[PDB]
């Protein structure tokens, strides 16, 4: 009406002068202003009943809807009846007032920087023979403690020796022996809970693989009962997003770990997987508050250990140094004790391998070893033969050490070339030439003619673990590893996609596509060369 | 069965409703849902964009894949949880309670270049915002789409969502599209792709925001180093065949570091060209005056033989000289979509500035534009060079996309993509949309 | 008509906010008074170092001036508010703009 | 720890391996955060420290694990123009523990 006119209603209740009021309001076709006059600490139902079906722009209750009562203003902080516009007239376009960045534009100039690269480790760490009751002397006050182990470790005379010595001084103890060879989703909240029962205060990782990883995993879960889990491995998924935060640990309980496999360097990393149980979805986690900050490596374990599970550890730990070095996430920190390892096995191996427990000098030598390729791969990721050969494994059934030790080969060979740009990126930036590297590690060992090239010096390298895996008496072919190969064939197809994206991703140099892969899955299941 | 406006009307009015007592939920509820949808679109990308390869008819299977993984998680890790529901922020000694709600109907229109990505994309904001929402996928990428559909849907319902939020058009034809698109029950549209589509989503009387984005111009001085931006736009120009939303369009190099980058060029896969070959492939560029809709995303070697020159093989891009003219009858100057590129032979600064702002005008949005020099001796240059640049945002000696080494390069930025704006006019610099453009208002005064 | 004077200051000291150039379309009812405020306010920021104008106001305003203008090329933006028929054809631009209106404003009262 | 005096400080912790017996008892109510500054000495991670009496200057030194500052921090910003030859003063320095520390009996594998 816009002049000194009104015209009233006759409404019947509160719900047909709501009724009324919508109806009125979507006439105007803008939502600007509604008023309530009520009763205000008696009606909070009817308040927010009557705010939630009006539309306007603004809503006020026994209220003038102008400016300017007594004094200052009625109401005395608002802004004007007027300025309040639209980009739109449509229907229930609820005008906003107006302000200066409506009136100005943008800009955002990103810069070109450089980035961190890093090397962390756990701050403290044993080794020797009998290090067990030395090691543990330290264990003043800590006063609960909590086992993680297997049925067939604790089933063995091994725990009752830590439990005993808990009772040395005498610790609220509890042995959980309840994970198989994997993380599951299924045993991890058990434990989780158990020990949530328990609040231990010390937590003890006992043995090799799954065991350890898995306790970290329900350990952090102890220490945020609150959160649920994807987030975790979906917020955190690998390196150098430090985006952003932590589940906050260092809380209630530390990490003490033993680890009782020659050839895994996990009870150093701060790495875990777990294994979804509808169909095993993988769930990798990766970020370095996971380090345990105690880590024992004696010895007195594995006299008796036999052949050639030996080989399989030592051959793990000898693919993670090799792919370590090459690794384009290779520092020079990294190269200094890779270096040292894959120097000093190649002595022990065999000696080990034929002569133990007859020898109780290589096996801890090898031992050591693998505690330092461990050290290594802590900060340099892991190559594509990893995973890969993680999959292998998975689909199989085979164990881990053994499968990725059937590819390396031809997995050099991938990485032997000259200077194929067809999908590298980056090359010549920090990493000028694998192969240079290669050569450097053949006459490190003095594997090559004085007077060689480089691929002289190569093919001696990969000769030399020819035989190498020879003496240990390995198949050479996968089908010599008792595969049917027709399924093989059949389902190497979706391996090789999966291979391909598997956290591998991967400081690999250069780029695989599809196709290689399966040249090479195919190669090596046949004891091919992959060569082109 | 999504054909006809009489089961169109139907199921508007079902996901209508259902929106309807959707709209009623607690914040701390559909945090599940959001979560869980999170995750089950997060794993399978491998299959969509697999049978994306096979429906859509280009590209590049893994650029695919992980441009899947890097939206779902960019998504998810880009609103958390954000207060959506009820009450925002409260003043008790004023009472002036701020809420806000959600807003409506609303249509998605998916373009052929990412079937996928998009529809998730919007879907998933879209439970964020509790709403409705609606696709118009194209004829060519339609399958994939609606399988998507089916599987984020399914998703969200194994969760406690109701019984449908979900519609999209099966055998989608213009018609319909205008139908709904011109429906009343439809509170807005979300249009993206070829710049005629958006133009008609303008030409609606109703509320629509188009991400768009024009010719991308980089130009490079005498300071910087050849070999470093050489490197960087082969690989963003290589990015499946060069089809992301923001990429390279016109190559301006200053005047006597010229044939020297050009040889770096031709030292590598890219195939210079300066004769009748311009011509040959002049036509198919623009046949129709209307960017011809085969060239997108296909390889160097089909877009050579298909203009009608043999090219050896491994060759990844064709470099056009014909370009010392600037205006829109160049084909060089409109976007090319696919693995090519015309450059400049620019005199000085100043005069590859000039070339660049008539360069992007032509292309009507400000969206991205690049610079390839020395960077601690010359400020000078530049901020004088952000200074006459007005697309929405400026890179200086980085590529235009996403995903180098590690995280990403850059590693913290919005996709190319997601970049719409309310007009198209002209200067109309983009803005990455969020769930406040999704969300009405209130306060209430006391 | 409505609101001739506040509303002219209010966009144009806004305006020089934004360092902006910001035009007129006064009604040919209420055009000298708004006119008047261009003069004043224009008068005040030269004797503060502006450039010699920032104002650009309608005399006899007509309305295929208007549409000329509001359909200009070289103008950037519009401002409209007032009457309902008035801010559809300012939508009818294809051009950004935003309108300052407003519908039937109700109030309902309850018994207690 | 206000309380204690200091000797026994020394006297009590002279080297290493006499693991007799306690600690004084820190990580408490603050933290170390170090920034080398001279390319050369490797004191900001070690555990040790060295102070001088004041009658005659008698040496103290201190060593043992528990002084390792958690936080370290190796910038270059700092020296472009630390000028020579302290450089090649800083570098030796560093020589030497390097070649000691190779030799040395208590060299274990992980040194090396």
């Amino acid at each position: 009406k816009l002049s000194p006119t009104l015209g009233l209603f006759r409404a019947d209740n509160f719900e047909d002068a709501v009724a009324q009021a919508v109806t009125m309001v979507e006439i105007g076709g803008i939502g600007h202003t509604s008023g309530l006059y009520t009763n205000q600490d008696v009606n909070a139902d009817r308040i927010r009943y009557f705010g939630d079906k009006l539309k306007t722009a603004r809503i006020l209750v026994n209220i003038p809807t102008t400016h300017g009562g007594i004094g200052d203003l009625y109401n005395f902080n608002v802004a004007p009846s007027l300025t309040l516009g639209c980009g739109s007239w449509g229907g229930n376009s609820i005008s906003e007032n107006v302000g200066p960045k409506h009136l100005i534009n943008k800009k955002t100039v990103a810069k070109r920087a450089e980035n961190m690269l890093w090397h962390k480790l756990p701050k403290s760490i044993y080794f020797r023979r009998g290090s067990l009751p030395i090691a543990l002397s330290d264990l003043e006050g800590k006063k609960r403690a909590f086992l993680v182990t297997d049925r067939f470790l604790f089933n063995n005379g091994y725990a009752d020796d830590v439990v005993a010595l808990l009772k040395a001084q005498g610790m609220e103890v509890q042995t959980f022996f309840e994970v198989e060879a994997d993380p599951t989703l299924s045993v991890v909240e058990k434990g989780a809970a158990a020990m949530q029962s328990f609040q231990p205060d010390v937590i003890l990782a006992l043995g090799g693989g799954s065991p350890m990883d898995a306790a970290k995993i329900m350990w952090v879960m102890y220490e945020h009962p609150d959160t649920h889990f994807e987030e975790l491995a979906m917020r955190f998924m690998d390196i150098r997003k430090r985006i952003y935060k932590f589940p906050k640990m260092g809380k209630k309980a530390e990490l003490v770990c033993i680890t009782t496999t020659s050839g895994t360097g996990s009870e150093v990393t701060p790495f875990a997987v777990v294994t979804d149980d509808k169909t095993g979805a993988k769930y990798p986690l990766a970020d370095y508050e996971l380090t345990p900050q105690m880590a024992i490596v004696d010895a007195n374990l594995v006299m008796n250990m036999p052949k050639s599970l030996t080989a399989f550890g030592g051959y793990d730990a000898v693919t993670h140094a090799l792919e370590a070095y090459v690794s384009v996430l290779a520092n020079e920190y990294s190269d200094g004790q890779a270096l040292q390892a894959l120097k000093m096995l190649k002595e022990y191996l065999p000696s080990s391998y034929a002569n133990g427990a007859k020898d109780p000098i290589a096996r801890e030598k090898v031992h050591n070893a693998a505690t330092i390729a461990g050290i290594a791969f802590a900060n340099a990721f892991l190559g594509v033969c990893h995973s890969m050969a993680h999959k292998i494994g998975a689909e199989f059934h085979l164990p881990h050490g053994l499968a990725n030790a059937l590819l390396i080969a031809n997995v050099v060979r991938y990485n032997a070339n000259d200077n194929p740009t067809k999908q590298t990126a980056f090359s010549q930036y920090d990493r000028p030439q694998a192969r240079r590297r290669y050569a450097e590690v053949a006459d490190h060992l003095g594997l090559s003619q004085p007077g060689d090239r480089t691929a002289q010096k190569i093919e001696r390298l990969l000769t030399w673990l020819d035989e190498l895996k020879v003496n240990l008496d390995i198949p050479k072919s996968i089908q010599a590893a008792g595969v049917a190969e027709a399924d093989f064939l059949a389902k190497v197809d979706e391996l090789a996609v999966e291979a391909f994206d598997d956290q591998c991703t991967g400081a690999n140099p250069r780029y695989p596509l599809i196709a290689e892969l399966k040249e090479v899955l195919l190669a090596s299941y046949y004891g091919k060369p992959f060569v082109e | 069965p999504v054909t006809n406006l009489a089961e169109l009307d139907a199921l508007v009015a079902r996901v209508k409703a259902a929106q309807a007592e959707f709209a009623t939920f607690s914040q701390e509820q559909v945090d599940k849902i959001f979560r869980a949808a999170s995750l089950a679109a997060n794993q399978a990308r491998i299959p969509l964009a697999q049978m994306a390869v096979e429906e859509s008819g280009m590209g590049i299977v893994e650029d695919k894949v992980i441009k899947n993984h890097f939206a779902s998680e960019f998504i998810y890790n880009k609103y958390k949880d954000e207060k959506t529901c009820g009450i925002l922020e409260e003043d008790d000694n004023l009472g002036t309670m701020t809420i806000a709600e959600p807003v409506g109907i609303i249509c998605g229109i998916v373009p052929t270049t990412n079937p996928t990505s998009t529809a998730i994309f919007k879907s998933l904001i879209s439970l964020k915002t509790r709403n409705g929402i609606i696709f118009s996928p194209h004829p060519r990428a339609k399958n994939s789409t609606n399988a998507a559909a089916k599987l984020v849907l399914d998703a969200a319902i194994a969760a406690g969502a109701p019984k449908d939020i979900i519609g999209w058009i099966d055998q989608p034809s213009v018609e319909l599209s205008n139908a709904l698109m011109k429906h009343d029950g439809i509170a807005l549209i979300l249009a993206t792709g070829g710049p005629g589509m958006v133009k008609a989503a303008y030409s609606s009387g109703k509320p629509a925001i188009g991400v768009g984005a024009g010719n991308v111009p980089v130009v490079i001085d005498e300071t910087a180093d050849i070999k470093r931006a050489v490197a960087s736009i082969l690989m963003s120009k290589t990015f499946d065949n060069g089809v992301v939303c923001a990429s390279e369009q016109a190559a301006i190099v200053v005047s006597e570091v010229y044939d020297e980058v050009k040889e770096r060029f031709a030292t590598h896969k890219a195939h210079v060209l300066s004769k009748a070959d311009a011509d040959k492939v002049r036509k198919v560029l623009l046949i129709d005056g209307a960017l011809n809709a085969k060239i997108v995303g296909q390889p160097a070697a089909a877009i050579a033989e298909m203009a009608g020159v043999k090219v050896p093989a491994d060759t990844k891009v064709l470099v056009g000289e014909g370009l010392g003219k600037v205006s829109y009858d160049d084909e060089f100057a409109h976007e090319k979509l696919s693995p090519t590129l015309g450059l400049f032979r620019a005199d000085n600064f100043e005069d590859a500035v000039a070339q660049a702002v008539t360069m992007v005008e032509i292309g009507g949005i400000g969206h991205t534009s690049g610079l390839y020099t020395n960077q601690d001796v010359n400020a000078d240059r530049i901020r004088y060079f952000g200074d006459k640049l007005k697309t929405a945002r400026i890179l200086v000696n980085i590529p235009t996309t996403h995903g180098g080494i590690g995280d990403l390069y850059n590693f913290n930025v919005a996709p190319s993509l997601t970049l719409g704006c309310g007009s198209w006019g002209g200067n109309s610099i983009s803005e990455n949309v969020g769930p406040k453009h999704l969300i009405n208002k209130k306060t209430v005064a006391k």
